[PDB]
RNA sequence: GAUGGGGAAGCUCCGUUUCAAAGGCCUGAUUUUAUGCAGGCCACCAUCGAAAGGGAAUCCGGUUAAGAUUCCGGAACCUGG
RNA sequence: GCUUGUGACGGCCCGUGAAAAUCCACAGGAAGGAAUAGUUUUCAUGCCAGGUCGUACUGAUAACCGCAGCAGGUCUCCAAG
């Protein structure tokens, strides 16, 4: 799976969530991985997109809605983009995905 | 001369306006 | 006797539509040249109601391409369109909902509605809440494409009429009851000048064939002959059968 | 990595000069007492040049090709990066943080943009920072 | 205490006739007639109202000054700003996405020329 | 092709006969079992209705002039 | 507490028209007045104005669906049956 | 409700953009010099139909036998040039 | 408190509750242009003009219609303790 992964990552490590905070840590170069939940809008989408290709950074399309992310992250709202910045005991980064 | 660009027009068939052609053809005489 | 009440109807005096606050004819965009070798794209701006209509309209905008020019359509909304959403016209448009394509460019068991009968009249069948054709074969060679319509029967069409994938919104509709005169008041009031009804076995022998005697009857069968001459048919027209339909009053 | 470096080009979002390309003079990822938020000194063209065909005579190619310019900070959340660049090393001494008070000094950092912009124009370099975009 | 009339001749509670109860410098009440309430103006995409733009009936429209009208930016009377940036964003990533679709294009048919 | 007119008539007409008695069936089938059943099963039914009813930009170059 | 043992909603009638039309007329009013989740926002914010036309708060989107109900069965039939048969005719 | 057309022995009937060669702005160029062509337009087809619908702009004080948001005194505003 | 104007909400619909004249803005970049100047009368001040027809009074147990100075009929605004 990759919950147990997001899990593990939460437990052990450093991420935000939301979009601005997402694109100030896509700005200032500390991000590793953004995982971007399936029913975003495409403009906001494709924006992420560009900013992960002028930063170096890799993208990840959750199959989920924002809800179903939110949940899978471990929090009672919905979550539209998750950002890592350290992973810890986890190998969210270093994997396949 | 290098102010000048080349920028060729797509008449396609979806892409931009049609120019101005002879419909002389089909002209309601 | 005197001018009987369906002899009345054709005038047109009282008994025209009520059309102020309809948003303008329904209808497909005319066939040319994109339509007929290509696709062209337009948005569709807003989904809209109509009045004396089920199902809801939706206002598709595209762009003239013979002048710098914006044109506006009126298409019937089929289930599932948004605003902000791409419609797509012509030969080579994709098999998604909301597409216009022509009959010849479909597979079979395709589903289907606001199909012309002729190509080119921009839009006869299938057109009221809930409804669609049905693509149950092909011909080739003859150019001809043939269709299931909501009422069972089956017809012929040329392979260059056009029409919209999907089932048009605003199904369901006759499933609750009115339960109120009012309600049935506001309806046609939208429409025409057809409600309430009088019986014509309550009325007087001068008004109608079922009028007159003690004990409201129809004298005779209440079947007329195809050949009556419009101030006898009132009844049941040049029925095959009568009955249930059903046979057992109880499923 | 840390990509909003002097000399990345970027669009401006909002803010009256919303719709002009940009280069990045300076940047500021921390803040100063005032624009305590990350920003950049930027400097910009306010009205393009026009499009020149073979018809025009010397004076009306004199004429469609003038380049106004502007210096501005502006807010790293206010502007959109591109991937196009610029060498900014003419008027890199000139637009400084203490150039934005005593505007007889904004009006001599924007003559010397104004002759560079219009330098780079000339030769054909850097098309899409001197085309227009169309929105 | 003293009751007013109408000072048209129009008798009829009609959207256009309006009054309102003023005291006037002889100390007495009368009628005063006044004009229909103007609406504000709207995003052409948006829908929803323009900051700055004054309100007025249509027609007073032609007797003020251009500040009145205006905000200092593109599409400055006639759009939202948000509906104005979400404009520059789209232009900007379609652009760019033409120009990838030509890369690959080329890609493919470079791809299939050997 | 004077047998043709009468024979599509027909056909047509049989075809329609029994789309009508198909819907006539449907129609009698949802309106009874709905108006048999009291208000225990009309809330059972409602309340079960209402339960259960690559960045693309990549290939694309950097600090271009 | 609870007002109504029984009827609900369809108590706005009173003693009228009879109890299996009321019986009928219940589910149809809580359709049509209970809230929907919105597919492009995913918040629970889409009501109906003027039978098919269904608007979500959040984002202001609207969307063209069933007399009482966001989608019809019929509906969710035809867009399987069209996603198969464009997936098998593209296949 | 005319016109273009089409009916009717005819008084007249249908129809309102129709199966019609259906009309204007101006730039021209400017110097028999005043305005012929202009060199680009031109998709709409007359007209009538609301003293309660839509709609540019005015208030106060005084004054008569009988008039006034109209006269007189003062103070405003709108359109056109 | 009473009458009235207005704002933000909420309920209802198989009912979702006019049109046109008119005015403004935006996109566009034609064309003209600053050096002895062009643009401004969308900034301020100053100048001139605003045609035709209606306008008295009743509006009802006596000014309207019922053969009448007829206990009938005939649309609406203001509203003290
Ligand atoms: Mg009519
Ligand atoms: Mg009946
Ligand atoms: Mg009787
Ligand atoms: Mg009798
Ligand atoms: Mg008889
Ligand atoms: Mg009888
Ligand atoms: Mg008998
Ligand atoms: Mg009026
Ligand atoms: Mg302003
Ligand atoms: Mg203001
Ligand atoms: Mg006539
Ligand atoms: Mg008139
Ligand atoms: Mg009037
Ligand atoms: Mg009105
Ligand atoms: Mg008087
Ligand atoms: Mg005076
Ligand atoms: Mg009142
Ligand atoms: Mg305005
Ligand atoms: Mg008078
Ligand atoms: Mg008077
Ligand atoms: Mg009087
Ligand atoms: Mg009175
Ligand atoms: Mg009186
Ligand atoms: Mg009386
Ligand atoms: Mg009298
Ligand atoms: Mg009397």
């Amino acid at each position: 799976s990759i919950n147990q992964k997001l899990a593990l990552v939460i437990k052990s490590g450093k991420y935000t969530l939301g979009y601005k905070s997402t694109v100030k840590s896509l700005r200032q170069g500390k991000s590793k991985l953004i995982i971007i939940a399936a029913n975003t809008p495409v403009l906001r989408k494709s924006e992420l997109e560009y900013y992960a290709m002028l930063s170096k950074t890799k993208v990840y399309y959750f199959q989920g809605g924002n809800n179903e992310l939110g949940t899978a992250v471990g929090k009672l709202f919905r979550v539209g983009v998750v950002s890592i910045l350290e992973a810890g005991d986890s190998d969210i980064l270093t994997t396949l995905a | 001369n290098p102010l000048t660009h080349s920028t060729p027009k797509n008449f396609g068939i979806g892409q931009a306006v049609q120019p101005k052609r002879n419909l002389s053809r089909y002209v309601k005489w | 006797g005197r001018v009987i009440r369906n002899q009345r109807k054709g005038a047109g005096s009282i008994f025209t539509s009520h059309t102020r606050l309809r948003q303008g004819a329904a209808k497909l965009r005319t066939l040319d040249y994109a339509e007929r070798h290509g696709y062209i794209r337009g948005i569709v701006k807003q989904i809209v109601h109509d009045s004396g209509r089920g199902a809801p309209l939706a206002k598709v905008v595209f762009r003239d391409p013979y002048k710098y020019r914006l044109r506006e359509e009126i298409f019937i909304a089929n289930e599932g369109v948004h605003t902000g959403q791409f419609i797509y016209a012509g030969k080579k448009a994709s098999l998604n909902v909301g597409n216009v394509l022509p009959l010849g460019s479909v597979p079979e068991g395709t589903i289907v509605s606001n199909v012309e009968e002729k190509p080119g009249d921009r839009g006869a069948l299938a057109r009221a809440s809930g409804n669609y054709v049905i693509i149950i074969g092909h011909n080739p060679d003859e150019n001809k494409t043939r269709v299931r319509l909501p009422s069972g029967a089956k017809k012929v069409i040329s392979s260059d009429a056009r029409g919209v994938i999907g089932v048009i919104a605003g199904g369901g509709r006759v499933d609750k009851p009115l339960l109120k005169a009012g309600r049935a008041f506001h309806k046609y009031r939208l429409k025409r000048n057809s409600w309430p009804k009088t019986r014509g076995v309550a009325m007087n022998p001068v008004d109608h064939p079922h009028g007159g005697g003690n004990h409201q009857h129809i004298g005779k069968a209440s079947t007329i002959s195809r050949g009556a001459v419009s101030g006898q048919k009132a009844g049941l027209i040049a029925a095959r059968r009568t009955g249930l339909l059903r046979g057992s009053q109880k499923t | 990595a840390k990509f909003l470096k002097a000399g990345k080009v970027a669009v401006v979002v909002r803010g009256r000069y919303a719709g002009k390309k940009v280069v990045i003079v300076k940047p500021h990822d921390e803040g100063s007492k005032s624009h305590p938020f990350g920003h950049a000194l930027v400097a910009g063209i306010e009205r393009y040049p026009l499009k020149v065909t073979k018809k025009h005579g010397a004076k009306k190619v004199a004429k469609r090709t003038k380049i106004k310019p502007f210096i501005k900070v502006v807010n790293y959340n206010h502007l959109l990066p591109t991937r196009y660049t610029l060498d900014v090393e003419a008027f890199k001494s000139v637009v400084s943080t203490e150039t934005f008070e005593q505007p007889s000094q904004r009006e001599e950092a924007k003559k010397v943009v104004k002759k560079a912009f219009e330098e780079r124009h000339q030769a054909g370099k850097n098309q899409w920072f001197f085309s227009k975009l169309r929105f | 205490a003293q009751r007013v009339t109408f000072r048209r001749r129009n008798p009829y509670n009609t959207r256009s006739n309006k009054i309102k109860v003023v005291k006037t410098p002889g100390g007495i009440l009368r009628a005063q007639h006044v004009k229909k309430l103007a609406t504000r103006p709207k995003c052409g995409d948006c829908g929803s109202a323009l900051q700055g733009i004054s309100t007025l009936r249509p027609r007073q429209y032609a007797t003020v000054s251009k500040t009145h009208k205006t905000v200092s930016r593109a599409y400055g009377g006639s759009r939202c700003a948000n509906c104005v940036k979400e404009r520059i964003i789209r232009a900007f990533l379609i652009e760019e996405q033409k120009i990838v679709k030509k890369v690959v294009k080329e890609q493919t048919e470079a791809a299939k020329k050997s | 092709s004077m047998d043709r007119d009468r024979l599509v008539k027909a056909l047509n007409f049989t075809n329609r006969l029994d789309g009508k008695i198909a819907k006539s069936i449907s129609r009698a089938k949802y309106i009874q079992n709905t108006r048999k059943a009291g208000w225990d099963s009309t809330n059972e039914t409602i309340k079960k209705e209402l339960a259960f009813l690559t960045n693309r930009f990549g290939v694309l170059p950097d600090d271009v002039e | 507490a609870k007002r109504t043992k029984k009827v609900g909603i369809t108590g706005k009638y009173g003693v009228r028209y009879g109890s299996s039309l009321r019986r009928q007329v219940k589910k149809l009013e809580i359709q049509q007045h209970a809230r929907y989740d919105c597919s492009f926002c995913g918040k629970k914010t889409v009501k109906r104005g003027a039978a098919g036309i269904w608007t979500c708060s959040c984002c202001k989107k609207t969307v063209a669906g069933g007399a009482y109900t966001v989608s019809t069965a019929a509906a969710a039939t035809v867009r399987s049956t069209i996603r198969r048969l464009r997936e098998m005719v593209e296949a």
